[PDB]
RNA sequence: UAGAGGACAGGGCCUUGACCUAUUCUCAAACUCCCAAUAGGUAAAAAGGGCGAAAUAACUCAAUUUGU
RNA sequence: GCAGAUGUCCAAAGACAAGCUCAAAGAGAACAGAAAUCUCUUGUAGACUAAAAGGGGAAAAGCUUGUUUGAUUUCUAUUU
RNA sequence: GACUCGUUCAUACUACAGUGGAUACACCAGAUCCCAUCAGAACUCUGAAGUUAAGCACUGUAAGGCUUGGCUAGUACUGAGGUGGGAGACCGCUCGGGAACACCAGGUGAUGAGUCAG
């Protein structure tokens, strides 16, 4: 009969990896986590309670409600016509902050600079940025020592 | 200087094979022997031709320090006139030897108990073991620090007067 | 004679962390003492550490940081001697009194010693800290539990039980916890040893007579000292090296080290 | 699969196969130190972001400012 | 299609805390030898964890002790 | 010159060796009292005669391991096109992406908060 549970075809995705077994750092129990925050899900199979399903392995979402020991979160997932989001809750070993949105933050505050010193200065400068282009021509300076020949080799 | 040779403990074993009376009788010879209440030991597995059964009690056995080991020991090696093989001492320092009947040792017979042999075994160190079994920051011995087998039979020599054979 | 510590053994190792490695830090105990509610945050679950050294005992505040926690506050036995305690700083009453220090000082800093003061000798909501007892192992009589009683005495709160004070297994009597706390067990052993083993009393007690404390004024000097505490907790206010440390040597001069050796190997 | 080098049985100081140490020919849907190409997921600003003051609370905090 | 398992079992094999460290090998000790008890040295798990197979686990999730009945009454947001 | 609490979790581990003792960390001297055992070995409590022997710190070894770079190599594989070659099994071309073992060489740590002593 046809083997469908709740932690089938787990073998390689939920253990650890090698030379790194064992139980998570004191510090993991030191981050932060605010409501609307982006956050990764990874399980860690050395705690076993609030271990998140098969799916949602390596996904990202936002977060809707904050416990003791428990974070709920907002993913989507697709289903056969439409995306439907679903609320996925897990304990706090299972959660990283999310790192996908790290240049929007850095750009933002780097930018917010420049736009005060050009307004300073009743300036008109572009911020966004810019889609690798074509290059203008030089003038490559070579002697003529430097030039090798190469030709096809013979088979051997 | 204080790195001397020493005797850590002196362990006595008495190996009766059976439950039952023979052991207690076996028990007390050890406790008029030691001043000590011992402890008994429990058989690990199952074997027909010995009749031995799991966690069955089979045997009894002490272990001492200090003033009242040393003279023990000079008990024992009184009865064999410091006499000892080679090949007694392990290649980590320790030595022992045996006794065939418990009354050479100086107790009086009696119709009830019979005969009793023991075991003697000595597990020489010098100072500074606690550090391997401490709690807190256990740790190693080096290795010049350890003994070996001829600084247990030298020490033998100039403590004993000892013969090897 | 098959060798186990092989090739093959060293390349699937796995280290354990360092301080465990060290036999320092549980790493079970300590997460759990440092884990507050994440829906809680910006609250920082303050603790108590203690440990006790050969010849001494210490006393912190910490704070659990993401980059290395930060100590609030500090007090060692040693400072006792200002405190007019001299030797016997190991003691039960040498705890209670390290605990006390703590404590008083801690409020100082924060200009809160005078709205919490305590207890006067011994027969708002307080700040809040957790006890941390290392490695050792909790028995009755151990002499961590002095030191919570001393900032307990002081104006901290530290939740404790109390069936761990010396004597009291199964009930709590509070007079054999103040003969400990006024180091009146070293009294009585000073006076048993006396009678017989006269030497004996001259060589256990060396750093006592040197010094002229007698088996009869001990109690009343750890009496003053706490007063003397409660009146002033404010802290107080390159070497020669004659031996040397070597260096470490690089791959140029490692090669003519084995030059030399087979030369000289060669004649 | 095959030799090489070392310290339990074999008639009376050597068969052989052992045991150990470096090598050697050949393999795995239900083996793995390592590990692609393709195929996936989140993000890329105004019902919002930043910054400074206040007002409400039965929540939180040692804190009628601690914070939220 | 391939190699297998389920209609059970457990007042502890459920809860919490503390202390401890397993398989195996070598060398030593009266009867005792291949196998009985005892000491030491090495040991990243080669043991154990009710039952198929996969994942997890070393001051523990394994071993031994002490105290117990959260295997309790009621409701929500939800995953497969 | 030393210490407590941490971070990284082997450049930090393992084997064999050399050097060190102002304060400090240890080994150490004991068992009346709290406490603990077959056993004051361990645990717990009270000390200050002796020592760097060991723990610990710093170094060494054509050391094992670990770690970074070169090379292996545009090799092995592979996304798109083909009224391409070949009886087939298989293999080139056009527009693209691109490893792993082994071998050679260099290294064997760095760091946060607080405290003590001359
Ligand atoms: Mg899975
Ligand atoms: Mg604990
Ligand atoms: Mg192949
Ligand atoms: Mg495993
Ligand atoms: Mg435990
Ligand atoms: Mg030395
Ligand atoms: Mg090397």
């Amino acid at each position: 009969g046809k083997s469908r549970g709740k932690r089938s075809g787990t073998r390689y995705k939920f253990s650890k990896k090698f030379r790194k077994h064992g139980e998570c750092t004191a510090n993991k129990y030191l981050e932060k986590l605010n409501y609307g925050d982006y956050v990764d899900i990874v399980c860690d199979s050395t705690q076993q309670k609030g271990m998140p399903f098969n799916y949602y392995h390596g996904k990202t979402g936002k977060i809707f409600h904050i416990t003791k020991r428990g974070v709920g979160v907002l993913v989507n997932k697709r289903v056969k016509h439409r995306i439907e989001q679903k609320k996925v809750c897990v304990r706090i070993e299972h959660v990283r902050k999310s790192r996908c949105n790290e240049d929007f933050l850095l750009r933002k505050i780097k930018n917010a600079e420049l736009i005060k010193e050009a307004k300073l200065k009743n300036e008109h400068i572009n911020i966004k940025r810019k889609t690798e282009g074509p290059k203008p021509a030089a003038m490559i300076k070579v002697p003529p020592s430097k030039i090798i020949t190469i030709e096809p080799l013979p088979f051997y | 200087v204080m790195r001397e040779i020493k005797v850590n403990k002196l362990v006595l074993n008495i190996c009766v094979g059976e439950s039952g009376d023979r052991l207690t009788r076996a028990a007390r010879v050890l406790e008029q022997l030691t001043e000590q209440k011992p402890i008994f030991g429990k058989c690990r597995f199952t074997i027909r031709s010995f009749g031995v059964r799991r966690n069955e009690k089979i045997s009894c056995f002490v272990t001492v320090r200090g003033k009242k080991a040393l003279e023990i020991l000079e008990k024992g090696l009184k009865v064999k006139e410091y006499e000892l093989r080679r090949k007694n001492f392990s290649d980590t320092g320790n030595f022992g030897f045996g006794i065939q009947e418990h009354i050479d040792l100086g107790i009086k017979y009696d119709p009830s108990t019979g005969i009793y042999g023991m075991d003697f075994y000595v597990h020489l160190s010098r100072s500074g073991y606690r550090v391997t079994r401490r709690t807190r920051r256990r740790s190693k011995i080096s290795k010049t620090h350890k003994v070996t087998k001829e600084d247990a039979m030298k020490w033998f020599q100039t403590k004993f007067d000892g013969i090897l054979l | 004679v098959k060798v186990v510590k092989n090739k093959a053994y060293f390349k699937r190792y796995q280290v354990k962390y360092r301080r465990r490695r060290e036999g320092k830090t549980d790493y079970r105990a300590r997460k759990a003492l440092i884990l507050q509610d994440k829906n809680k945050y910006n609250a920082q679950k303050l603790r108590f550490v203690v440990r006790k050294t050969n010849s001494q005992v210490i006393c912190q505040i910490a704070c659990a940081h993401i980059e290395g926690d930060k100590i609030l506050a500090e007090a060692k036995s040693k400072e006792l001697i200002r405190y007019g305690i001299p030797v016997g700083l190991k003691n039960y009453a040498a705890a209670y009194a390290t605990g006390l220090l703590c404590a008083r000082r801690f409020l100082k800093s924060l200009n809160l010693d005078t709205q919490f003061l305590g207890v006067e000798k011994v027969t708002r909501k307080p700040i809040k800290a957790f006890l941390d007892v290392g490695i050792t192992r909790t028995t009755t009589g151990n002499r961590v539990f002095a030191a919570l009683k001393g900032a307990c005495d002081g104006g901290l709160n530290i939740p404790h039980g109390n069936n761990r004070f010396p004597g009291s297994k199964n009930e709590f009597n509070p007079e054999q916890l103040r003969k400990n706390i006024l180091g009146i067990h070293v009294a009585e052993y000073m006076k048993t040893l006396q009678e017989e083993d006269n030497d004996k009393y001259k060589t256990h007690f060396n750093d006592y007579l040197k010094n002229n404390i007698g088996a009869d004024d001990i109690e009343q000097m750890y009496l003053n000292a706490h007063e003397k505490i409660r009146q002033n907790p404010e802290k107080e206010s390159k070497f020669v090296s004659k031996h040397e440390k070597p260096k470490k040597l690089n791959a140029k001069l490692r090669k003519k080290r084995v030059k030399e050796k087979l030369a000289l190997y060669v004649e």
